[PDB]
């Protein structure tokens, strides 16, 4: 009604939008430091 | 034992015979749980 609103609204992407209004695709990468065992390691670097 | 880990030997017996063994580790990793008591899964 009037100043009341769902909280949520769709984005209307289109192929035609400038690109500061083309979608992206983010994926953000949250490492953790917990009192687990590290189990995420990058690869060994080894040699003969 | 307690961070928690665990190490075993699986032998044939014919109520525990008199002897000794050493275990080999089995598991060994932290999870952050207080292990103060324990129960078997059946």
């Amino acid at each position: 009604g009037f100043n009341c609103y769902f909280p949520l609204q769709s984005y209307g992407f289109q192929p035609t939008n400038g690109v500061g209004y083309q979608p992206y695709r983010v994926v953000v990468l949250s490492f953790e430091l917990l009192h687990a065992p590290a189990t995420v390691c990058g690869p060994k670097k080894s040699t003969n | 034992k307690n961070y928690f880990k665990i190490y075993s030997k699986h032998t044939p017996i014919n109520d525990l015979p008199q002897g000794f063994s050493a275990l080999e580790p089995l598991v060994d990793l932290p999870i952050g749980i207080n292990i103060t008591r324990f129960q078997t899964l059946l």
